[PDB]
């Protein structure tokens, strides 16, 4: 449940990376 | 010499220079000097000598500081 | 909420909205008879205008006990709300239990018969895996860490594209 | 048969159940306030759980519960911030006496939702006949603390309050918007300032009003003042600070109207100093100063590190619009004083920084001997939002806190300070203004 | 052991804050 | 691994692999590291020699083994 | 302890552990400590410097506390995360992200007067998709004239430029006029207020967007997490993150002494006291002292 | 042209945060995947260890390959030549000891494991993306 501590900082100001829809309701109904 | 500045100088800003730039020159040597400007320069001063230069400039000190600072935090 | 607040018995509700719960407040120019009556109980005092007034004096500022963090909470509650979505179409799996008898096993082609075999154990590997919630509370904690680090801008921890480009317009589109 | 803990069992199995609906926690939360229950947490917990997932929700219920959850003064801001989401949809379907609730609880909670302050600013200027001066002073509370400078309606709050007289505790709602909007008009201030000599009801108005007229630095009142000499029990150790803050702002000196405010915040202090934040403790600081009624001495010797603590915290965290104002007034000073060079008044404006005797840092400080004078520059943040521009009552009470620490505190405000051309004006600006105030310079 | 407080339970739990301040008593004394 | 190149060598050079066509005693050897013990290989890897409690009793594991063509 | 300059910058802040850290420094000067004299020190690159680091440490703890609105419906849940992180900015000693990015600006291109150079090292604060959109007005103009563009204003080869990126910024959507006559302001205090209340229409609408991408994306790494990993195996899964929890617990036990490490393994034993409290009266959830 | 000393002899970035990175001649890394972090920059042209400073060559490098490993075996501490004609299997011997260390690194304790540095001068970039993705499929 614990994370990877990390201590750094975000330069840019960039858009947040929305991935893609991931094929596990089209396979779980196939 | 040829002396680099951010704005051209006061007459105060030139005595307190040449005794920052008589400290460069390794003997009883007498500087002449020659001003420039450029405001790419964030104040300081870029001491030109046609074989060496020395950059106490803050616009490098400011890139001096940020290499330094982004070198150590990746040390801890 | 602020240090002053200027509400109670001005204005106020008279009575309740439910039936769970019977309010009747009974307000004269000084003082309001309020009757309460939840369940079987019942209570009814007397609110001075002045006492409503010194609730909001000391406040309650109320506060969430998380297990981990009110963000990984949050993204928790959503991967669990995220497998709802996915036990629900498991929920609408034929019941494969019903062609088990050897009246079935022996109509069929030996290779659907396999092929049968394969997909009711396939089910209960899914259905053994989105019923592992136990696991979402691991896989929370692999969304914080990269979230976390762009909230530590350098700029402000709210700040976005559109913001910081509609004052990119503003420092364009100024003198120098 | 009058059962009040056997009443709160019976609310907390209504709040505990699977589907609760927007009237069932409407009305809990009304039954919690009218019992006055801030002793039990848990059950006001369990309601605010509720009214976040409770998703229908009518005009009535919704300003039954936004009244619930003000006047109980209980907060969280995740559930009442998103309590402005039924609000902006019912929005047209409120009542002009139920709009006043929900935008007073949503802007006395710090909500910053700006589409929902400018269309109930619009409703309350397209109908402002239809509503009544209390609904207006209502939603000028929330427009002022929900982060909107929203000018248009102050004017038209202005022009309401000058045609009908107001109540007491409608009135010191109304100082109380303005003073955060940093207004002090003279025309709508003594309109509201009548309304405090009829006799008001509750102390917290009559301490809202004190804190609003020293913040807008207006003067005392003698009948607000002398109704919170009598009445100053009833007010939390936090509002009494914020009484006497405002008094002493104001310029009332009633040493027994302060006695009567330092009786709550002493023993308070004493019993948990942790209690205040560093801000009311700075704010005690002022009090026990310009009025100069003293505390007790384990306690006024600690608010006074606190107004060392708090004013560098507010100059650690300063606007860096201040940053640039300070070392344009301490530039200044050192051309007043006499440096027509660049490494002159670069070395002058490093020893202007001297240490404040409490802890602090002082950042134009000019020590002669022993005459010592303090340069302080008021940016924008700190003057009033009309066209005249004079600082607030915060600059005095600076001002006069260091004053009883052997400085003579010139004040130095930007909109006067950043009109002049050039850097020579600029400096005989500062020159003036430090003359003005110790001479010996 | 049980009861812990209030504002004992109200702190986020694996956020940094101490890998900030320990880079922050590493760095300040170091660069100045 | 060195604990079967060693005993691929003990094989040939124990003459444990005449009596086998030379065309395929690449796929001769390929029987001889899996068709011995897997445990016989842990031993020589821990001693680092051939003891003599093993190397009797590896080239007697060294004949219970098919060989092709043989 | 701290260090003095931390508690100046947790006086305002609002989480539990930096006000605790708070209360127990303003117990120590009620029994008569000395406040310790702040430095007036530290100059500006230091100063920038360790403000980044203790604005940091009230931003870090704080974005833990704000709960994310994940798969809720409507603006408002999008405008209290928005709001909740505004004022975490606010006590963490940064202005409005208006004056924080400009400020970013204005640092940056402190050098430079042409206006390819102002486009080139803003060029991590603004969007590719509008840096390019202004690349390509640029270097149509300077297409034009050919000479390069100065950031100077009063050049009129800029003035077309300018009016030309004023096109762009609504090809955006932007409001190029309205965001212009905020940050200039006016002088009458009522034909001001008209165009505060349509910046910050504006601006409530330009931070919602980014409230509400920053969910979107943490919506969509959600469900790509979690489709990877309910096409696993039940027995891969509990040896994955069995072999997660150990290797990182082991991080922090060879950590020798260090306060994060020691902060870590105390809220380890914080959890589990979370999960022994729930098991002990799971209808009433975790024990608090009242 | 204006050409300015850097006051330093050549140097490289040496450490752990080397390991797994595909590196240029002087240590700058062309894989694309960022900086080299921690590692320590430290003289290519050094003295090397003297007399005193040996001890005797005893304990082995298993290369996998049995005509070496029987014929010719090889020390820790042994520089041996592999010489021989063009595609003659030249590096798939000196492959073969790199990807053999891989699978001698996982039964040994962690004092004894061998961390191999392929230098690859004058080849074909193709031919070193070959390499990098076999000893990327191989673990190695
Ligand atoms: N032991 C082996 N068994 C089978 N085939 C091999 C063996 N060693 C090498 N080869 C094959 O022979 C070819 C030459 O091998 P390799 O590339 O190792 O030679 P080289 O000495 O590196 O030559 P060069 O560097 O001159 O190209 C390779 O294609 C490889 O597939
Ligand atoms: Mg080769």
């Amino acid at each position: 449940y614990l994370a990877p501590l990390r201590s750094d900082f975000t330069e840019e100001i960039t858009a947040p990376k929305v991935a893609s829809a991931s094929n596990l309701v089209n396979e779980w109904n196939n | 010499c040829t002396v680099i500045t951010a704005e051209p100088l006061d007459k105060l800003e030139r005595v307190e220079l040449t005794k920052k730039a008589e400290k460069f020159v390794d003997a009883g040597f007498k500087l002449v000097m020659q001003e420039k400007i450029d405001k790419k320069l964030l104040g300081g001063f870029v001491i030109e000598f046609s074989d060496r230069r020395v950059d106490m400039s803050t616009a490098k000190k400011v890139e001096e500081f940020n290499n330094f600072v982004n070198k150590l935090v990746l040390s801890i | 909420l602020t240090t002053f607040t200027f509400s109670g018995l001005q204005d106020a509700p008279v009575a309740a909205l439910s039936g769970s719960i019977k309010l009747n407040v009974a307000a004269k120019a000084g003082k309001a008879e309020v009757t309460v009556a939840a369940g079987a109980a019942k209570a009814a005092t007397q609110v001075s205008a002045a006492a409503l007034r010194k609730l909001s004096g000391s406040k309650i500022s109320l506060a969430e006990v998380a297990r981990i963090s009110v963000l990984h909470s949050s993204i928790q509650n959503y991967l669990l709300s995220l497998s709802n979505e996915r036990y629900q179409l498991l929920s609408q799996w034929p019941d494969f239990t019903t062609m088990y008898g050897k009246d079935f096993y022996y109509r069929a082609h030996p290779e659907d018969l396999k092929k049968f075999y394969d997909a009711a154990d396939e089910y209960y590997k899914l259905y053994e895996t989105v019923t592992e919630f136990d696991s979402l509370s691991a896989l929370a904690s692999q969304v914080v860490p990269n979230y976390a680090a762009r909230r530590r801008s350098t700029v402000h921890p709210a700040i976005g594209s559109t913001v910081a480009d509609g004052a990119f317009t503003n420092f364009l589109l100024s003198k120098q | 048969e009058n059962d009040v803990p056997a009443i709160l069992k019976e609310i907390d199995s209504l709040v505990s159940r699977e589907a609760v609906s927007a009237k069932e926690v409407s009305d809990a939360a009304v039954a919690l306030t009218y019992l006055q229950v801030k002793a039990n947490r848990r059950l006001w917990g369990k309601v605010l759980e509720k009214a976040g997932a409770a998703q229908d929700y009518d005009a009535a219920s919704l300003t039954n519960l936004l009244w619930a959850i003000n006047t109980g003064g209980v907060e969280h801001f995740k559930t009442v911030a998103e309590l402005a989401g039924p609000a902006v949809s019912l929005l047209p379907s409120l009542s002009p006496v139920q709009l006043s609730i929900v935008v007073e609880a949503l802007g006395g909670a710090g909500v910053k939702n700006y589409e929902l302050y400018n269309k109930a600013s619009a409703v309350v200027v397209s109908k402002i006949g239809e509503f009544k001066p209390a609904e207006i002073a209502r939603v000028l509370y929330g427009v002022a603390f929900g982060g909107v400078n929203d000018v248009a309606l102050a004017k038209a709050a202005g022009k309401v309050f000058a045609s009908t007289e107001v109540d007491s505790r409608t009135a010191a709602q109304a100082l109380y918007a303005l003073a955060k909007l940093g207004r002090a008009d003279k025309a709508t201030v003594d309109a509201l300032l009548k309304s405090f000599k009829k006799g008001t009801e509750s102390a917290s108005d009559a301490a809202a009003a004190s804190f609003a007229l020293g913040s807008l630095s207006f003067k005392a009142e003698k009948a607000i003042v002398d109704a919170l000499k009598a009445s100053a029990g009833d007010l939390a150790p936090a509002q009494a600070v914020e009484a006497a803050y405002g008094l002493a702002l104001s310029g009332a000196t009633d040493a027994e109207a302060f006695k009567a405010l330092f009786g709550v915040v002493a023993p308070a202090i004493e019993k948990a100093p942790d209690a205040l934040e560093v801000s009311s403790l700075a704010q005690l600081h002022v009090a026990s100063t310009i009025s100069g009624a003293k505390l007790p001495a384990a306690v006024g010797s600690f608010v006074a590190k606190a107004f060392g603590l708090a004013a560098d915290a507010a100059r650690l965290k300063r606007s860096s619009a201040e940053s640039a104002l300070v070392a344009d007034v301490a530039a200044a000073t050192a051309v007043a004083f006499g440096a027509q060079y660049r490494p002159e008044v670069a070395s002058a404006v490093a020893s202007y920084v001297k240490t404040a005797p409490d802890g602090s840092v002082l950042d134009i400080a000019i020590t002669k001997g022993d005459a010592k004078v303090l340069v302080q520059a008021v940016p924008s943040s700190l003057l009033t939002s009309t066209t005249p521009a004079k600082p607030l009552g915060h600059v005095a009470a600076y001002s006069k806190v260091r004053e009883a620490q052997g400085y003579a505190v010139a004040v130095v405000p930007a909109n006067e300070f950043e009109a002049l051309p050039d850097q020579k004006a600029k400096a005989q600006y500062v020159l003036a203004a430090i003359k003005k105030v110790a001479p010996s310079f | 052991a049980d009861a812990k407080a209030l504002d004992e339970l109200r702190k986020p739990k694996f956020s940094s804050k101490y890998l900030i301040q320990h880079v922050s008593q590493k760095l300040i004394p170091a660069v100045k | 691994p060195i604990e079967r190149q060693t005993v691929a060598v003990y094989a040939a050079t124990k003459g444990f692999l005449d009596k086998v066509r030379v065309q395929d005693i690449v796929a001769a050897e390929e029987a001889v590291i899996s068709q011995v013990n897997p445990a016989v290989f842990k031993i020589l890897k821990a001693n680092g020699k051939i003891t003599p409690a093993l190397d009797a009793h590896l080239k007697a594991e060294l004949r219970k083994v098919k060989l092709p063509g043989a | 302890a701290v260090s003095k300059k931390e508690v100046l910058y947790f006086l305002s802040s609002k989480d539990a552990e930096s006000s605790t850290a708070v209360k127990s420094y303003l117990k120590s000067l009620y029994a008569g400590a000395q406040v310790e004299a702040t430095e007036t020190d530290a100059s500006e690159l230091i100063a920038q410097l360790e403000k980044k680091y203790l604005s940091a440490q009230v931003v870090e703890p704080g974005v833990h506390n704000i709960a994310l609105p994940l798969g809720e419906s409507g603006s408002a849940p999008v405008k209290r995360y928005a709001a909740e992180l505004f004022n975490l900015g606010a006590q963490a000693g940064f202005e409005c992200p208006f004056i924080e990015v400009s400020k970013k600006f204005g640092q940056e291109t402190a050098t430079s007067e042409t206006v390819k150079d102002v486009l080139n090292k803003t060029k991590s604060y603004v969007s590719a998709d509008y840096n390019a959109a202004l690349n390509e007005v640029l270097s149509s103009v300077e297409a034009e004239i050919n000479g390069p563009v100065l950031f100077d204003g009063k050049t009129e080869g800029f003035k077309k430029f300018a009016a030309k990126a004023k096109a762009v910024a609504v090809s955006r959507g932007l409001p190029a006029d309205t965001i212009l006559a905020y940050c200039a302001g006016s002088a009458n205090e009522d034909a001001a207020d008209k165009v505060s209340k349509e910046f910050f229409t504006w601006f409530e609408s330009a931070y919602t967007a980014d409230a509400a991408a920053e969910v979107k994306a943490i919506e969509a790494e959600a469900a790509s997490i979690l489709d990877r990993h309910l096409a696993k195996p039940v027995a891969q899964i509990r040896k994955e993150q069995a072999s997660a929890y150990a290797s990182l617990l082991k991080r922090a036990e060879t950590a020798k002494g260090a306060k994060w490490a020691e902060k870590y393994l105390e809220d380890v034993k914080a959890v589990q006291w979370f999960d022994a409290s729930v098991a002990e009266a799971p209808a009433s959830g975790p024990k608090v002292a009242a | 042209d204006l050409v300015y000393r850097t006051g330093q002899i050549v140097n490289v970035p040496i450490g752990p945060g080397t390991l797994g990175r595909v590196t240029d001649g002087l240590g700058q890394p062309i894989d694309g995947k960022g900086p080299l972090t921690n590692v320590r920059s430290s003289l290519v042209e050094v003295k090397a260890p003297g007399i005193i400073a040996r001890q005797s060559v005893r304990e082995p490098l298993f290369t996998g390959v049995k005509a070496v490993d029987a014929l010719v075996p090889i020390g820790r501490g042994q520089r041996e030549l592999i010489i021989g004609d063009r595609q003659t299997g030249k590096t798939a011997v000196a492959i073969d000891a790199i990807i053999h260390q891989k699978n001698c690194n996982e039964q040994v304790p962690k004092a004894q494991r061998v961390y191999c540095v392929y230098v690859a001068v004058g080849q074909k970039r193709s031919t070193v993306a070959q390499l990098v993705k076999l000893f990327t499929q191989t673990g190695a």
